């Protein structure tokens, strides 16, 4: 079932979790699967991307990031055996190769880079960890950035300020503590978050995303794009106006360079 | 000729042509990155920590702008099916290594236009092993650090001490003692200067400079390498520490000893070449020795110092050899390199004659320099004091038809196993045609010369016998020993590694040999790739830097691993990674290297970068880029995006670009190099012409009716040749920076290849495309001159005399200035606009 | 835009364009000497440079054009003495002399000149016969004054300030020459003058002989290298050029006397020094502009500027201010006891203005035999009406009494005299011709001041007479329709002068002053015979046509045209607008172009509309047109350009604007790039030549005149250096082609050097020309049909 | 030249008579923005949202920001670099005077011929 976390710090984001015994122990809030064998007091922590590279690889385009970053350090021989991690970059049989994958390993060393053996459709496996900043995803595609194709997913908040709703419309992928410390950072405005999901389709990097309600009202920054950053950053967010306590929005993105469509979406004011 | 089967370029707007270029570059932040280089491994020894190295190299990881110190951890085992890659971390806490808008000293910025420096920051550095001594130059001033002597492996990096002083000007060119680490040397306003580390205490050893005036009226130097031997010989130091300590057994006073040359460049040419600040509009004052004219007269001299247990220099004292220079050594013009034997019993040092066809290697041991004093009694009592057995022996003497190619390959061996028999490692081009090793035994047995009474020495006075001279290599390829290439020779294994071209001339491989038995040359490098390596100190792992025609540069590092009964055949395992292979962008498509015989034939290589997009039937008009002079090889199996990334720009632009190593290139053994010898410039030409006609007759996509030649420094003189003597065959020529009056060029590089002018003078004048204006084109707009105004190098005077001449036949030319710029076009800005420039004029009139 | 109504040149090749500049190429310094041999036929002999001479008759014939034969009596400057008649000239490496007609007699057959040995090592430069004494002349020899004597052959220097060590970085103080700054904005050639008469000091028999010379301590000045002619050699040659801003050669004025025996050997010697030091006796004079001395010899003048150069002032300083030069200060005291307590240095006239003083070389003094105080002189000032106009001025020469021991600081009227009166003798919107080596002939006999002026019109320099007694009307001596540069004999009889108009071609006619003795204002003058005539006037050449056209500040600028030959109405021509625009030019006047200007006719021959226009700030129209570029260089002049342009495109029908071209050379070439930056859609291209990219870089004396000094007006020098404002020029290619000669010491090739390193910063383009072996202006004929030949290919093609 | 993720933020206050504005276009890391949004409020601001920019900005280049209208314009150059913790970051305080509704801004490179940010900020809802 659920487990619990001890926050031992909250600027550098440390639980620690008590395991009890053996199980899968899939904990769905960052997506970690820990495969354990025994009772495992295991501690876990949140990574940026931008201080553990070697600055090259960020801008390298043969070399597409997936994931986030843990700091995950635990029992080892056998004690934790198996790491479901979890990555975002879609598994489709064209384009996309297993032995692209690559799950690195943030040592004083520097970086290690291991093959995973399986890629699930949403996690890569990590098998006997012998061990701080483990939680790691790379990629070396043989072709370009471009074109490795996992879409964002939607997130949006209306909120009422001087009787007027301000929307807030978000096109990150699906990382659980990226996705929840953006909504932190986005606290300042302050915001509610209902439940849509724009995982139709799918849509690569470098991809110029044009946003429209069918119905038009003072539209701001149409031709948004699709991008990742850290763990602490701003996203390219789109920020219109509804200036009415109508009910109805339909958000539409759609693609530049080809004329197909990415997501549709139907959002009431029932509770602003 | 079809004139709709003809491609035309697309006009591009001016704006447009800088977009172009720039978007070029806009993936040049990541792919230029000045890979690391200058490595020092240093061992741990714990037997329980976890790393089995430290790597120290230069390196930009591009979280600062400059080429800083940094260090690398080499782990004790790594993990299989693993491709681990190692952090840069910093040597030093993060400070700026440049002065303020990139600018340096006089001394500082002529330096790096000798070395080809185009990276801002710790360029070059100095180490001393097991002190773990780091001496560098920053910003304006001399630094230090140490690692894991006396002292520990840190793993947060500390700020560099400053070495304060009281001299005023650069300190170039520092050494650290290797016999005493406390102490260390630099140039000091072209005099040598000593210094301590801990102390600071400073000490000036030669005399010769007093920093009056220009270098008209104060000509002497010391412990420099003057223009034309830091130009060519690659040589850009004047002064080697002697690398053991003497003790003279006087209290406890320990001697170390210095080698210099001192220069008297009174004789020679000053030129006048505009200085950077054009604002104040002055010029500086050059030492620049033309071809006829006289080099600087030169000598080797010993500077000796002492030293208290507490690390005070005593004493000093200046010492010169018991006869003069000249007269010791007649027919000898030039040092190209010097250096001790590790023991220090011996001075080495490679002379070298004026038509540069005859090198000879002599052994100066330290009795054979007096005291030196003016009066002329004290001088007779040492050279009396002097030991009569004592004397130089030449111990190797290449003399050959053609040309003398500096190597640098020396390496002696202990002499310690009945003391004469010198063993060292020779490398020697001249006697087969190829740059090969050889290990070589000469006989130092002494003649017993009075070294009072002044002799004249023979044509073969000091020249020892060889006992024998095995040859470690052989075939029609090379060992690669100039541009800064070197030997490792590791004497507990009997091992030499060395780099060659044995698997094709367009890719250096390192290889290991024996040289006790040498019989099989086993290659440790990864064939399809070209390859600069850098071995350990301990022998068991080297660095290697390579990359191919295809893939951008990749830094990894093996390990040399197996049985220790057999180390010939020591397997190199992929150990870790430094830097791998960069983007190769979309745009970018990697040339093909082809080859192809002439008339003559004689295996010419060459490359093509194809028109993107091309289109079958379309004939595209051609750019044959060139060098074609000797010690550059254009066409080899390595990553051309970083400094020819420009090619690739026509390329997809449309313009097929042609690439042709004629005869005279290097790396192809000295008969190749040889066919421009009394006619350079007239061959290169005709070889460039026939690749042309090979390109066009294999694919199809060459216009003959429109054709440009192009290049710099030789090539825009090759440029101007093919424009004069191949007219009907190049329709422009865009000539950066022509050497246009041979008689104009200095002597190291000029008189090598051509002859003293009035030996030759046929074929400087044959050769002298300023002479032969008359043949270029009277119809305009065909030539493009391009020069770099404030150019030591070719100087501005090689332009003006090409257009004097024009003008004065009466034909036209375009030409575009360069005025803060040297030879190559450093500032980005500036090469965008030589860019730019380039495509409007192919784009508008090819 | 009509698509057949603009024409097209025809595209030539290269060598047709040569073919075309080939086909296009395929006296002065008169001297009146007197014969007077009452039997004989001629009168006069004229002496001048074509050395030759012509014999002029005591009466020609009617209705006969007589032209004399060019003779050859054996040099481009000599000098010359009346009464033995010597002509001291200077050949290829040595001096050389004759006489004609003193104790001797009038020669006929040509004579060979006799040379002047010499113990110096080095040229002679600047050889002046002294006056007093025709046998002595002196000149420099490695910048120091030396002397000599003719018929001795007996040499002697008088000056020690130059040791001649090595290059000039080290040994800066010259005497007897003019610096850089003073020979190209002053335009003074010489630094040192003769006294006219000699005195005698009485001790036994000695001749005294006095040198005024001009002692300048250039140390403190930059020093710049400029290539060498001989490029091989691949060196520079130093030149103490005072930059901008930056401080000037140290000047003063100093005495080399010497005396002779009557056999005629210099004795003694000696230099001779102000009682204060000049700075101290003079604050804030920069520039000695002029000097000399009076005709009887009394007193030596000067005209001194500031650093502003709005402050010119005349001084006369008589010879004992001047003490003995030593370095023992006790010996100084004691000779400043012995200069008299009285006399002192009398600043005569002094120019005060706010815009800037033009160096006027018109000073002329009277005879002081009336009452020997109170110097009566013409000068010339334009400061005063704003048009350059001659005086009559008295001053009075009255002495303050000064104890020249002790020292003092001068105030700001200190030793200026009270004016007696300042008599206008002439007035009106023109000026008289006072720079460029014109001058004013000054008959003393009959009260006459003859000067050439422009008050008929700008475009014609005439010969003018007036009185300097009564200022009542100015009467003309030339013809009219014609501009004329004139020279007049000693005895004041004949003159010659050399006119042309802008259809005919030079002539040289010697006109005769001929009337009733009474009345001398109202000699006519006649055509007495001609020497040099109108020569065949081309039918490949159009004389262009004059015009003149108001603003709208309704200001009249003058301006030419060269038509295109076989003109098609109808068709607009592409014009290249010629330019200079500068000040001490003035490009449009009545007079023929087709020696200087023969390329705007080849442009004019294959089809160009040749466009020149005198904007304001031009010279020979006052002081009020030429300031209204004061501090705003760059900035007026092109709009006055633009605006002409604009309206001969209304009158004239063969005006593409499209197809503008802006060109010329010095300021010619600044301009054309200061067109191209704020008119770039006037100007389609600009051939720049030798242009002035950056003001601060350039001289004191030009750049400091007009745009006073940058650290007070910088808003302005940057403004108007357009190397600053390169982001400005085109983005696109062939609009902009930068000519400049790489030994040019003027004009350095720093400013084209600058201009080109911010074309490449900014990411601009340009096509560029070198000429590695031309100064300034185009001198060789291989390279100056180089030039035309690309002139012609650029605007062919790209305009 | 490496390029950086960029901070464009226009941090507005509504003082008692004159508004102001404080553009910034400073490359991310955590201590920066966490110096920067607590150091800046000594005189006072408060944070706003705004569009952080989609493409990547390269270091030592000048970049250049226009509002559609005017507004008080000095020190209009913007220059990206990175400091520690104590020193000032190269800002822009801007104030816009009056209680004006809509406000453009636009962020021109040098170099280029293409922008890099097209921000709106509107003061209906005033800190």
């Amino acid at each position: 079932g659920n487990v619990d976390v001890e926050l031992i710090d909250k600027s550098t984001n440390r639980y620690s979790v008590w395991f009890p015994t053996a199980g899968w122990y899939l904990w769905s809030a960052t997506g970690l699967g820990f495969l354990v064998r025994d009772e495992v007091t295991v501690t876990i922590a949140f990574g940026s991307w931008s201080q553990h590279l070697a600055l090259d690889l960020q801008h390298h385009e043969q070399w597409l990031v997936g994931g986030p970053l843990f700091d995950v350090t635990a029992e080892p021989e056998e004690a934790v055996a198996e790491i479901h991690l979890p990555h975002f970059i879609s598994l489709q049989a064209g384009e996309v190769d297993v032995s692209w994958f690559l799950v690195a390993h943030f040592k004083n060393e520097g970086m290690v880079l291991e093959h995973p053996a399986r890629v699930e459709p949403f996690y890569a496996v990590l098998e006997s960890p012998s061990r701080i900043a483990s939680g790691t995803r790379l990629s070396i595609p043989i072709t370009s950035n471009t074109l490795i194709y996992y879409h964002p997913h939607p997130e949006d908040i209306k909120f009422h300020l001087y009787l007027v709703p301000s929307d807030a419309l978000l096109t990150k992928a699906i990382d659980d503590e990226e996705d929840r410390f953006h909504g932190v950072r986005l606290q300042t405005s302050p915001p509610m978050e209902p439940l849509n999901f724009g995982s139709s389709y799918i849509v690569s990097n470098s991809a110029n995303l044009k946003v429209m309600p069918k119905e038009l009202k003072l539209s701001y920054r149409s031709p948004g794009e699709i991008q990742h950053f850290s763990k602490f950053y701003a996203g390219q967010m789109k920020e219109p106006i509804q200036l009415e306590i109508t009910e109805k929005r339909h958000g539409t993105l759609v693609w530049d360079t080809e004329v197909k469509p990415v997501d549709l979406q139907l959002v009431a004011a029932s509770a602003p | 000729d079809d004139p709709a089967a003809r491609f035309q370029v697309q006009k591009h707007s001016w704006d447009g042509l800088r977009s172009i270029i720039h978007g070029s570059r806009k993936y040049s932040g990541l792919i230029v990155n000045k890979a690391p280089h200058d490595f020092q491994f240093v061992q741990k020894t714990d037997e329980s920590g976890p790393h089995s190295h430290r790597l120290y190299y230069l390196g930009m990881p591009y979280g600062s702008r400059e080429n800083s110190l940094l260090y690398s951890e080499i782990p004790k085992k790594v993990r299989k099916e693993a491709l681990l890659l190692l952090s840069w971390k910093q040597m030093l806490d993060h400070f700026q290594a440049t002065p303020h808008h990139g600018v340096y000293s006089r001394e500082e910025e002529l330096l790096r236009e000798r070395k080809r420096l185009g990276v801002f920051g710790i360029t070059s550095y100095d180490f001393h092993s097991e002190s773990g001594l780091f001496l560098f130059q920053a910003s304006n001033s001399l630094f230090h650090c140490r690692d894991g002597g006396k002292n520990g492996f840190m793993v947060s990096p500390m700020k560099p001490l400053e070495i304060k002083t009281q001299c005023s000007g650069p300190r170039m060119d520092p050494k650290i003692c290797p016999a005493d680490p406390a102490f260390f040397s630099f140039i000091n306003n072209s005099d040598l200067w000593v210094a301590n580390i801990e102390t600071g205490e400073e000490r000036r050893l030669t005399f010769c400079h007093q920093g009056l005036s220009n270098v008209l009226d104060d000509p002497k130097s010391a412990g420099v390498a003057t223009f034309v031997i830091q130009e060519e010989f690659d040589r850009f130091t004047g002064y080697w520490w002697c690398p053991t300590a003497s003790w003279e057994g006087s209290e406890g006073l320990k001697t170390l000893r210095i080698l210099y040359e001192e220069v008297d460049e009174s004789e020679v040419e000053v030129i006048h070449v505009p200085s950077p600040a054009l604002e104040e509009r002055k010029t500086d004052s050059y030492r620049y020795p033309r071809t006829g004219s006289k080099n600087p007269k030169i000598a080797l001299k010993l500077a000796e110092f002492q030293t208290d247990s507490q690390g005070k220099i005593v004493s000093t004292q200046e010492k010169e050899l018991v006869q003069p220079f000249s007269s010791l050594f007649p027919k000898v013009e030039y040092i190209a390199r010097a250096g001790w034997t590790r023991d220090g019993k011996y001075a080495w040092a490679m002379f070298l004659d004026r038509p540069q066809q005859w090198l000879q290697l002599v052994l100066l041991p330290p009795a054979l320099f007096i005291p030196s004093t003016e009066n002329e009694e004290q001088r007779l009592a040492s050279a009396r004091a002097v030991p009569r057995n004592v004397q130089p022996y030449v111990v190797y003497e290449e003399v050959t038809n053609v040309w003398i190619n500096v190597h640098d390959i020396f390496y002696p061996f202990p002499q310690s196993e009945g003391e004469d028999e010198l063993c060292f490692l020779r490398a020697n081009e001249c006697k087969t045609g190829f740059c090969h090793l050889y290990k070589v035994t000469a006989v130092l047995k002494s003649q017993g010369y009075d070294w009072s009474e002044p002799f004249s020495p023979g044509e073969d006075e000091f020249k020892c016998p060889i006992k024998e001279e095995i040859a470690l290599t052989s075939g029609e390829w090379e060992v690669l020993a100039r541009h800064g290439s070197k030997i490792w020779v590791n004497e507990e294994t009997k091992l030499v590694y060395f780099q060659g071209t044995k698997d094709t001339p367009l890719e250096h491989h390192l290889y290991v040999v024996s040289y006790e038995a040498a019989g099989e040359i086993v290659r440790l490098t990864t064939p399809g790739f070209s390859h600069s390596c850098s071995m350990s100190q301990n022998f068991d792992m080297f660095v290697s830097h390579y990359s191919s025609v295809s893939t951008p540069p990749c830094v990894h590092v093996y390990k040399l691993s197996g049985p220790d009964d057999d180390p010939l055949h020591k397997q190199p395992r992929f150990w870790a990674s430094m830097m791998e292979a960069a983007s190769c962008p979309p745009d970018y498509v990697p040339p093909e290297i082809f080859h192809f015989h002439t008339r003559s034939d004689v295996r010419l290589y060459g490359m093509i970068y194809k028109p993107h997009a091309l289109q079958p039937g379309k004939k595209h008009p051609t750019v044959l880029f060139v060098y074609g002079g000797p010690q550059v090889q254009l066409v080899n199996n390595s990553f051309k995006g970083i400094k020819y990334l420009r090619l690739n720009t026509l390329a997809s632009l449309g313009y097929a670009v042609v690439v042709i190593d004629g005869r005279g290139s290097c790396q192809r053994g000295l008969r190749f190099e040889g066919a421009l010898k009394n006619q350079m410039g007239q061959v290169e030409i005709e070889d460039q012409v026939e690749g042309l006609q090979f390109v066009a007759e294999k694919y199809g996509f060459i216009d003959l009716s429109r054709v440009a030649i192009h290049g710099w420094s030789y090539g825009g003189f090759l440029s101007l040749m093919g424009l004069i003597h191949k007219p009907q065959v190049f329709k422009v020529a865009i000539a950066g920076a022509p050497v246009t009056v041979w008689m104009a060029y200095d002597t190291g590089y000029t008189e090598r290849y051509m002859d003293v002018p009035e030996n030759n003078q046929h074929g400087y004048e044959a050769g002298s495309v300023a002479l032969h204006v008359e043949k270029l084109p009277n119809e305009p707009n065909r030539l493009l001159i391009l020069h770099g105004f404030l150019d030591e190098n070719v100087h501005f005077f090689h332009t003006n005399f090409l257009v004097s001449q024009l003008i004065r036949a009466g034909k036209p030319y375009q030409l575009q200035i360069y005025p803060n710029e040297r030879h190559s076009i450093r500032c980005p800005e500036s090469g965008e606009h030589y860019e730019v420039t380039l495509l409007h004029f192919l784009q508008e009139y090819l």
